[PDB]
């Protein structure tokens, strides 16, 4: 079934790194775009990492420019969110959402976030 | 690298305007011209004539301009039932504040807001710094003025060196054992035909 | 959203003064988003100085001032006879474009 | 350069309002039209800013509702309608339209209107 | 940078019609902004409700419908249900991948 499962959550000390894994089942990653959403409890969701279907370009938010890296493996349909320079406020529940496909000709500022999994949170404290 | 026949293209939606420039709508199948580039999209009805080879207008200089020496033409039919939604299908839109006149057949892709110079708006999207596009409405019912018209603009090149789509069609039946002329595949001749 | 409350009200001056026309700002509104409107009673206000940055195309010379984010000040020196009417401090950038109170000057 | 309003109005208190500002002297394909509120010996007030190109408008806090503005592509004009206001509004409306040519143009509203005399009474 | 205008929390009895609002602080809202409305049950995964201001998600009832209201995006709820009490979030589109979320509204059902 079309599902995005996030693995790699836990306690990472400040200043360290982590490669958060996102495994996709049912659909092909190269045909759809992804959205990374940070959702802290009791507050609003926030957009961090997004990648197009073809990986032709990289988009992020200002707070995460040059400090988080997202990479893809289309050979086996896998996603690797590399975490760098973690801080205590990064603790939130992260969801991976799926963007629309090129099979349907859609305009730019591509629409996405149609389906997403349970998500996984991170813990950065010392 | 295929043969193209628009004889079957006669069968389409009743709203069908087929006017072409540089070639009459009948003599293309026999011709052996080079590659062809097409692109299509659905438009508000009133300006289907505003789009044409190289005339002024709000839409001509912003998203699509058509060269005057236009080898090829447009094919337009009605897709109102294919496009209109009860609440309105918000899916189509066009550049509205381009600070230039877009030439025919160049890629024009951008998503940043228009800025009229003067003062540094710096992405506030307030006054004198507007965001173009400003999508259509596509009401479930409306007159032909804003009726979504599916129009394809098609341009085939020339110079005959890259033979791409080309010609020879319209075959003919056979005769035997009679003095006749013939052109089997491009070679001309005359005489009698026999089983060899 | 309206906290301008320009200091000059109705004060009388003899010709050849050191007049200082000042507008405040509600927020840290960028320059060129202000306007000084000269309304003669009976007709519409006229735009002379916008944002205290540069003058308009054609208007009287030898008066111009550059202002801060919340203190736009200009100097009037030896004004001509008919520059005696209500002055409007006007704000751009904000929705709505709230308007100022008005400044009166006259002679003893 | 030229911006024209209507003349004086004598109107019955409470159906709607009709008022126009038609501009010229500049390219009206991309510009602004500014409506304000003024009255004889009265505080100046702001109405709105609109264009003909596409719907992009905001109002003051007390004029958010009971208001319509039609863009009116033709003849380089803009219409304000459907006041449903009160009777004590014998006030001036004014109009404003800056000049533009090519897209990069002035920011201020120098070409002001002349004013309208709206009178609703018994 | 712009901020979407939203309300903290609502309280409406079941079976009624309520309006959810999201607007643009930088100017008037056009449909090119692609408003989107999602429900966030606390501690769980959100479910797609409204994208494009005129389309539901697959299987969503006719109760949660979005629209445009002046310079505000409006989501209409008819026939409130006990499950409708949830956190709600808006999405606005700045070109080439800038999705913006506002304050979020806790629509509680009495």
């Amino acid at each position: 079934q079309v599902q995005l499962v996030e693995s790699g959550g836990g306690v990472v000390q400040p200043g360290r790194s982590l490669r958060l894994s996102c495994a996709a089942s049912g659909f092909t990653l190269s045909s759809y775009g992804m959205h990374w959403v940070r959702q802290a409890p009791g507050k609003g969701l926030e957009w961090v990492a997004v990648i197009s279907y073809d990986g032709s370009n990289k988009y992020y938010v200002d707070s995460v420019k040059g400090r988080f890296t997202i990479s893809r493996d289309n050979s086996k349909n896998t996603l690797y969110l590399q975490m760098n320079s973690l801080r205590a406020e990064d603790t939130a529940v992260y969801y991976c959402a799926r963007g629309w496909a090129y099979w349907e000709l859609l305009p730019d500022y591509y629409y996405g976030m149609d389906v997403w999994g349970q998500g996984t949170t991170v813990t950065v404290s010392s | 690298n295929c043969v193209a026949d628009y004889s079957v293209l006669y069968n389409l939606a009743p709203f069908f305007t087929f006017k072409c420039y540089g070639v009459s709508p009948t003599k293309l199948n026999d011709l052996c011209f080079t590659n062809v580039y097409a692109d299509s999209f659905v438009i508000r009805g009133d300006e289907v004539r505003q789009i044409a080879p190289g005339q002024t207008g709000n839409i001509a200089d912003y998203n699509y301009k058509l060269p005057d020496d236009f080898t090829g033409c447009v094919i337009a039919w009605n897709s109102n039932k294919l496009d209109s939604k009860v609440s309105g299908n918000y899916n189509y839109l066009y550049r509205l504040f381009r600070k230039s006149n877009l030439k025919p057949f160049e890629r024009d892709i951008s998503t940043e807001i228009y800025q009229a110079g003067n003062k540094p708006c710096n992405g506030v999207a307030g006054f004198n710094c507007y965001f173009p596009l400003r999508s259509y409405s596509f009401r479930p019912t409306y007159g032909v003025g804003h009726q979504p018209y599916r129009v394809v603009v098609l341009s085939f090149e020339l110079l005959h060196a890259p033979a791409t789509v080309c010609g020879p069609k319209k075959s003919t039946n056979l005769v035997k054992n009679k003095c006749v002329n013939f052109n089997f595949n491009g070679l001309k001749g005359t005489g009698v035909l026999t089983e060899s | 959203e309206i906290v301008l409350t320009q200091s000059p009200g109705t004060l009388s001056l003899s010709p050849g003064e050191r007049a200082t026309l000042s507008c405040r700002a509600s927020q840290s509104v960028s320059s060129s988003y202000l306007a000084w409107y000269q309304q003669k009673p009976g007709q519409a206000p006229r735009l002379l100085i916008y944002g205290a940055s540069s003058r308009a195309t054609g208007f009287p010379d030898r008066f111009s001032g550059s202002g801060s984010g919340t203190d736009f000040t200009l100097t009037i020196s030896r004004l001509e006879p008919e520059d005696f009417a209500v002055y409007y401090c006007q704000q751009y950038g904000n929705s709505p474009w709230t308007f100022g109170q008005g400044t009166k000057v006259e002679i003893r | 350069m030229q911006l024209v309003q209507s003349g004086p109005e004598v109107k019955k208190p409470g159906t709607s309002v009709k008022v126009s500002c038609k501009a010229s002297g500049f390219t009206f394909t991309s510009s602004a039209v500014q409506w304000v509120r003024q009255a004889r010996g009265q505080r100046l007030e702001w109405i709105g800013w609109i264009v003909v190109g596409s719907g992009n408008t905001n109002y003051a806090q007390k004029f958010q509702e009971r208001v319509t503005i039609t863009r009116d592509m033709s003849t380089s004009t803009a219409y304000m309608e459907l006041s449903s206001l009160r009777s004590e509004d014998t006030a001036v409306y004014y109009c404003a339209a800056p000049y533009c040519s090519g897209g990069s143009c002035f920011d201020g509203f120098d070409i002001w209107g002349q004013g309208t005399m709206v009178t609703v009474s018994s | 940078q712009t901020v979407v205008t939203q309300e903290p929390s609502f309280s409406v009895s079941p079976g009624g019609t309520v309006t959810l609002t999201c607007g643009l602080s930088s100017g008037s809202v056009s449909t090119a902004y692609f408003p989107s409305w999602y429900q966030q049950t606390p501690g769980q995964a959100p479910r797609t409700l409204i994208y494009g201001t005129n389309t539901r998600s697959s299987g969503v009832p006719d109760r949660f419908s979005g629209s445009i209201l002046g310079n505000k995006a409006a989501l209409t709820i008819t026939g409130a249900q006990a499950d409708d009490e949830s956190d709600y979030y808006c999405v606005l589109y700045m070109g080439r991948g800038i999705v913006v979320f506002g304050g979020g509204t806790k629509l509680t059902v009495l």
